[PDB]
């Protein structure tokens, strides 16, 4: 007979251990707190109760592995603007990108 | 311009690229600064003229105004001894 | 300074909620279902725009 | 027994500040809004 | 200057209003 009204639950069943946290290869696409980026190892010193780390503006660029110690700093996936260089469809139809 | 220096900037243009502590937030390079704004949909396109060029448009306009005077901005640069251009 | 300032006020306005339960869109989507999410997301979009 | 003692009133100086959250941060100056012990306030020095 | 790193949460939905020591003692 389950109990769920009062001070937060004790019993529950999260997953665990997807894999080998997946330092580089912009794959390590979550950690504890949901993140989506290139996620690998770092060299920070998280004050061993502190777990994740913001930058100057509230974006978490560091996290510690839960099951291990592993201060992993995260970095966003990649992006930019594909700009297309063309001689002009009157001259030719080849483009550099 | 200073020949010894790599950037070929004058001993005063160097006193100027050092004082203006700026940061290009569009690093093709991979915690330095807020330059990581580049990570939210924003980007910083690089200027068309690298500061190696701008500092070489200025070596001209400074080598033409020493060896020519005001002539090089009105036609072909015609040399003229400096202490006479100053007269 | 003025450019980095306005480009920082722009970013740090992403985490404002403008009247949504949260700023994170992933959240409001994993959480509350499409229609009652469409309302909140419309507020966040008006604000962020 | 009743081993009791005295009181006082002291100026709670620049201290009483705790990491308000479990978030790491580096070389930032955060601007929180938590519940703190306001600087240079009065503490009641119980003996 | 010294900061006070957390020790524990103890999720306890209870309403406190008083306290006192037993066996210094600057209540702020």
């Amino acid at each position: 007979s389950f109990e769920l009204l009062h001070a937060p639950a004790t019993v529950c069943g999260p997953k665990k251990s997807t894999n080998l946290v997946k330092n580089k290869c912009v794959n390590f696409n979550f950690n504890g707190l949901t993140g989506t980026g290139v996620l690998t190892k770092s060299n920070k010193k998280f004050l061993p109760f502190q777990q994740f780390g913001r930058d100057i503006v509230d974006t978490t660029d560091a996290v510690r592995d839960p099951q291990t110690l592993e201060i992993l700093d995260i970095t966003p996936c990649s992006f930019g603007g594909v700009s297309v260089i063309t001689p002009g469809t009157n001259t030719s139809n080849q483009v550099a990108v | 311009p200073d020949p010894s220096k790599p950037s070929k900037r004058s001993p005063i243009e160097d006193l100027l690229f050092n004082k203006v502590t700026l940061a290009d937030a569009g690093f093709i390079k991979q915690r330095d600064l807020i330059c990581a704004q580049k990570f939210n949909g924003l980007t910083v396109l690089p200027p068309l003229l690298t500061d190696e060029m701008i500092a070489q448009y200025t070596s001209a306009l400074l080598a033409g105004t020493i060896t020519s005077g005001w002539t090089f901005g009105a036609g072909p640069a015609l040399q003229i001894p400096f202490p006479m251009q100053m007269a | 300074n003025h450019n980095a300032q306005a480009l920082n006020t722009l970013v740090k306005q992403l985490s404002s909620k403008f009247g949504a339960i949260s700023s994170v869109l992933n959240d409001i989507l994993s959480r509350l279902d499409p229609p009652e999410a469409e309302v909140q997301i419309d507020r966040l979009i008006t604000g962020r725009l | 027994n009743l081993i009791t003692t005295t009181q006082s009133y002291t100026n709670s100086f620049t201290r009483g500040v705790y990491y308000p959250d479990k978030v790491f941060r580096s070389s930032v100056l955060h601007l929180t809004q938590d519940l703190f012990l306001p600087f240079f306030s009065n503490v009641t020095w119980f003996h | 200057f010294s900061a006070l790193e957390p020790l524990v949460d103890l999720p306890i939905g209870i309403n406190i209003t008083r306290f006192q020591t037993l066996l210094d003692y600057y209540v702020g």
